[PDB]
């Protein structure tokens, strides 16, 4: 009833990595809800090609074997009655 | 019993006898009034929006409460001194409620300059809830406790309570509490209330350290009878495979038999006080030991008690394992490392395992001529057979009790963030300005009044505690760690006020100083 | 005393008092001749052969036993639900189990017609295994209960028990027990057989739900004392780490400190019952929780009491971690998820972990300048201090006791199907028709007797037991949740019989319908 | 106690004392296996199909009972003719029903030709309601009651009852009853049963007839102090309108002032037995007077006792307003008007309106200048103050009592079809043969045994009633009208049996003979 | 489940009255069905033209100011599951 939109938080808005650690995190658990948020969708954009892509729906984002690049991901959330708030995350990963 | 004859002394002492200690305190409160009189549900959608984890639905009703659940509440920092410095444990045994001396008084803004007079014939009404009927928000570490300091003025906490949620969203089975609906006590100007409470059989507060490690509790000069495989080969050749056992004794300490192993362990990321050794990545909830209930995560903070770190590198506390207190004048949000108080549990390294580091190694396979000795990890453990661990410690600033749940079962019910666990602890004292509606119409209306007078309440409160004592009998030589008060120059007396009359405790006092061997 | 005159009454009552229920319950049996009055060794190459899992050696006995451990061998549907709307818990104090009204009958099928004679000089011989020195069948599960409806007869399983083996055979110390070597008490058409059980000192079953949730266990307004590292670098930069520690509060409830963490966990495979959301392989035995003992594998089934499922997804149940029952005329073999009934354990989220979930997260490295904070998933946790958990419910089709078995040692004995374990649990009641030799040779033959008169015996049988009973008193305000039969027509009146006469239980009914807060 | 000791004597006597009969009966009973020992539900869906008005919804049990619920199961003819002869009420005090000489017979029909064997062995369970804990299908006018001819035996009629229905399907409030689930008692071939009853305080029914009118109550010769209105106009004019009071005596009676007035009335229709003064039309259901309940019609059959036909006219009877019986060896299917017994109720038309006329008449309109006296009439009447009327009489064939419902009220509970009205009846007596399996496999089944022993009981049963009497005490100079046998040559005795052994109730006796003026 | 359909059984078949008489009833409450009769529906076919039709729910059907002719009723009962049986009643008016 009359409920608000969502509000995707993502923790680390430009996440800083160098080629040796692939493996970082962007959080997304921290987004807000009037209610509860019954899903979190991660979709990347500026993610040059690399072995596999991202579709993932858990709240905290796992990356690995990543590849030198820059990447663009936008966290997609959704209210119980529907309503939806993607924000982006970037990540810059180093020679 | 009349307006103009005091409803009790002012009784702050703190004796000493033979076997136990009976603190007494007394304080001065200002009950405001709290919602309008009104009960209201909460919820994170009330409070803007909250993620899938803080989501929360509850009430916050017009009562106020009492919460002594703190050790400064009770001791002063001299007789924390004398306790910790001197007893090998405590526990409290009986406690003595008084609320006394009421004032009740009304403030009128009519004029834009507020003038508080005295109701005279206006109660306040205040219960014990005795049966534990309703929410335990004691025991939650809390805020409004009694001050440390005698002389300053307190503001009673408002009462409120979660239930169940899906969501923000009351599910079918979360309980809605009024509190009007519990028979209280209405006390005018000249009545007062006290009750007394007899604390459970709780066991004594390890008010010691251990002057022997867990694995080094043996004979260092007997070998033991027993045998370890020393050798698996015999050289270092191809075909070279043997079973080598050699006499496991002083020379070989590690790896000979012991009849007990450190406690439970559930691991926690190791974040040093010195930021440049840590990662330059945004760790704080992504790298931490959490436990999830009903879908929703939540921080362990503290969780078992672990050592924190090994010797020699005091820098490392554990991510969430460690209770970590506020200095004075302190913000609530993002201040530094320097305005935080982080409590050390190292006096107990000896029996339990490191919180930053995995409990042990263990087989994950099997060896054969083929697959090499493979060994993992072991994060996190739970209870073992054999298994000897020590609870975490009591502070000054810490908690006192925690009601153990009602639940059909549970292990080792200590407060994981220290204090005595109890199936009935002391009861919570619920207090309440009865509301004072100020003109009804002079025709009949059906709807509940909302028209109070905006009034308050004040008066003294005293709670004493008797704690039995455990006695130290060792028969060490050289002389114990004791806590003492440096003697050195400094502006301010610690644990004194400053110039400007602001009580201050400059660090956390455990209790963990006298010596005993395992 | 005599054949013409009955040797007990129908007692079938349950009257409720003010702090124990006395269920009363009678039924009709009849008792076969079992392996022909032989003892046999079963193991799996007499079964055909099994797999190394299911390798069994024992013996099957030609005695019959009465297993009145169900509980709607007790309770009708409607005092099942007088108890667990009204009541916290309960437990058994003592039965009086009667065996009486015994007529041993005498068939001859000589002519190929049967003729069911009456043989009133012939014997029935029960005895009660009241020492404990069988092995003890109850407890596991098994059909040949007594009926849950009164008025249909049911046939007495027979005895057999499984010992010691390598695949079939049998090891040294296998033991072999002959019943006959027990005295036992022979009954003509005129005797009957009774005696009296007191039960052990057994806790309560948490016959309730809790309206709190672990982890929301604390005051909502009121901000904790403690300090969580909130921050782990100040920044986005390079060389910019921080350690900004923050008050855990009500705005962020998951990382601020907590006493009590849930019991232990032991996860499941989750399966759904929307078949399209499952994988599409085989995944029954190889994707299951086991424990192995002694080499051979064995299912959980159904392991440690765990929640069955988040909020909020009702279709997800663990592979193996959920009791299941079967409908009313269904097949023993691969029938449909619609033709039994899947028992959820949802009551107990509050406290206990998802048993298709991970228990938590641990930190498996040391993080520093170089490696990431590195954190790993804990499927599996034992017993923890602190930990509080709840055991599972005990369904009207569910057991009600087992026996723990004598060990040196065992953990919180309740039974993992639910009920209450005891050391001493209702003795076995064992009985066996007989053997009536049919016509010995007038010449003598040392050989035993094979040729015996083919007779069963029937008769009724009284069981009584005195629960105890834990009243409700809740100071909660709105209605609780409470077990109704749904008021809506339908072709056939739920636990009734039907045109056919065949009496179904439609649901698994639980006992956690009230709430009481942790 | 034994097999060969016949456990109680016939006693069939009937001893009447100074102011009470004690009427002994005894029957010989047989009670087969209803059901096949199974609970049935059964529903017009079940019996094919029926009305919205037919439709139902209830269970078969396979349990007998014990309906003395008729008048002469306990008065012969003679004894009848002495209570109603001779007495001006009555009312049952107590009764003591025993059964005994109780015997099981086992019939095999194995070779095509049955053997009714003797089982010894097997019991019979006979429990009585007396906290009327069970539907109460007693006092609905069934079959099945002790005959009324102490020689010959009966069969006992299966219990089943009905409940809650919409259509032929359960609502969620209706109800299942299990008889097992009742302390039952089991009688082998040497025990009994007996129990006594108390009857409750009701009154004496009115066994007389009025020798005065409730409108003739008066002095014939003095008139009454109280005036009339006589006439409206004094003439034949146009503009002619007085009033003229004339007193009212012996010269008009109908006018004259009146303390009481009769009994309420509800109409019914005026069917002849003479076929040929009937309407040509099937008037049976649609010309019936009803009452409708949650949407479903149902017959009134008889509803309040009202006066049957007015003086003069015996053939008119209301259409459903008097207890019709069968005679001997009538069927149950649209029989000739010959062959079944119409009870008059004319004895009651002093007090009571006639069943087929309309109470009486009632102005409708205010009578003006313009507007005529207009006046209708009271098809159906309710209860007035000062009304007095009759109950229905009893007959020998009829009912004896019947248990009010307990509901939050009711008005003069005495049973429409006449006897007496009793918050707690006769207990239901409810018997059962006890199941006896066949043969139970050799391997255990689960399921509930199906084949049982094919068998059936016999034995006596006895009913002995005290009946309080009200002695006449009239100062009636001529004689009154008593029942008399008539004298004159018949081939068979009335109430006695024929060449065939039939007994056969010639007519129906009323008790209202005797008379008692107002 | 599995219903079976009604049975609509109306109690005279062949309705016989004269003119001075126009009132008379067919009875329809007589239908049977497996669970119950949601609805009654009286519908003519023969009817002359008279002053008013019939399209009574009525269970019982009363009849009134009938003309001389001849009436022919079907009887529609509906099951609760929908099943339908109709049934058709006569009836003969004299001069």
């Amino acid at each position: 009833r009359k409920n608000r939109p969502p509000i995707a938080i993502v923790s680390p808005q430009f996440q800083e990595i160098s080629l040796p650690t692939t493996s970082t995190v962007i959080d997304g658990s921290q987004s807000t809800d009037d209610d509860k948020i019954v899903q979190y969708h991660w979709e990347e954009l500026k993610g040059p090609l690399r072995e596999e892509k991202i579709s993932e729906d858990t709240a905290i984002l796992k990356l690995s074997k990543l590849v030198p690049g820059n990447y663009t991901f936008s966290l997609t959330v959704v209210d119980s009655d529907g309503a939806t708030n993607s924000t982006t995350a970037n990540l810059t990963v180093n020679k | 019993d009349g307006v103009g004859s005091s409803s009790g002394n002012w009784h702050c002492d703190s004796q000493w006898l033979g076997d136990r200690v009976i603190t007494t305190s007394t304080r001065t409160w200002a009950l405001p009034t709290y919602n309008n009189h009104l009960y209201k549900q909460i919820s994170n959608s009330t409070s803007g929006g909250s993620s899938n984890d803080n989501a929360y639905f509850g009430y916050s009703t017009p009562w106020g409460y009492f919460d002594f659940n703190r050790f400064h509440c009770h001791f002063s920092p001299r007789d924390w001194q004398r306790l910790i410095n001197n007893n090998w444990g405590f526990r409290p045994k009986r406690l003595n409620f008084k609320l006394f001396n009421i004032q009740v008084k009304e403030v009128t803004d009519n004029n834009g300059v507020k003038t508080i007079a005295n109701n005279l014939t206006s109660t306040v009404q205040v219960f014990t809830d005795s049966d534990y009927q309703l929410p335990y928000v004691l025991g939650s570490a809390h805020e409004g406790c009694l001050p440390p300091f005698p002389a300053d003025v307190f503001m009673i906490p408002q009462y409120g309570y979660l239930t169940l949620n899906d969501g923000s969203q009351a599910v079918g089975r979360s309980s809605f509490y009024c509190l009007e609906y519990f028979p209280s006590q209405m006390l005018r100007t000249g009545n007062n209330f006290q009750f007394s409470y007899e604390f459970e059989n709780v066991p004594f507060h390890s008010s010691y350290a251990h002057s022997q490690s867990l694995d080094r509790l043996m004979n260092p000069l007997i070998d033991q009878y027993l045998y370890y495989l020393s050798k698996t080969i015999n050289g270092s050749g191809q075909n070279q495979q043997t079973l080598k056992f050699s006499v496991a004794g002083p020379s070989n300490m590690a790896v000979q038999g012991r009849n007990y192993i450190p406690g439970p362990s559930y691991r926690q990321q190791r974040v040093s006080t010195t930021v440049t050794q840590n990662n330059n990545s945004e760790f704080a909830w992504p790298g931490a030991s959490s436990w999830a209930l009903n879908g929703r995560n939540s921080l362990m903070n503290p969780g078992p008690a672990m050592a924190s770190h090994k010797e020699g590198e005091d820098r490392f506390f554990p991510l969430s394992g460690s209770l970590i207190f506020g200095k004075q004048g302190t913000g609530r949000d993002n201040v530094d490392a320097d305005k935080v108080m982080i409590t050390n549990e190292e006096e107990i390294k000896t029996t339990n395992p490191v919180a930053t580091e995995s409990y042990g190694q263990v087989a994950t396979n099997h060896q054969s001529a083929q697959a090499q000795a493979q060994t993992g990890w072991v994060q996190n453990q739970g209870i073992l057979p054999g298994m000897v661990w020590q609870d975490r410690d009591v502070y000054l600033q810490g908690p006192i009790w925690a009601k153990i749940p009602h639940t059909d079962g549970n292990f080792h019910p200590s407060p994981l963030m220290g204090g005595f666990g109890m199936k009935h602890p002391p009861p919570q004292i619920l207090i309440k300005n009865t509301p004072v509606p100020a003109d009804p119409p002079t025709a009949f209306n059906k709807d509940k009044l909302n028209s109070f007078i905006t009034q308050y309440s004040t008066g003294q409160v005293s709670v004493e505690i008797e704690w039995e004592l455990q006695k130290e009998n060792s028969k060490r030589w050289n002389p114990e760690i004791q806590y003492t008060s440096n003697y050195y120059k400094s502006n301010n007396v610690e644990f004194a006020v400053n110039t400007e009359g602001v009580y201050s405790e400059p660090r956390p006092i455990g209790t963990r100083y006298l010596t005993r061997n395992l």
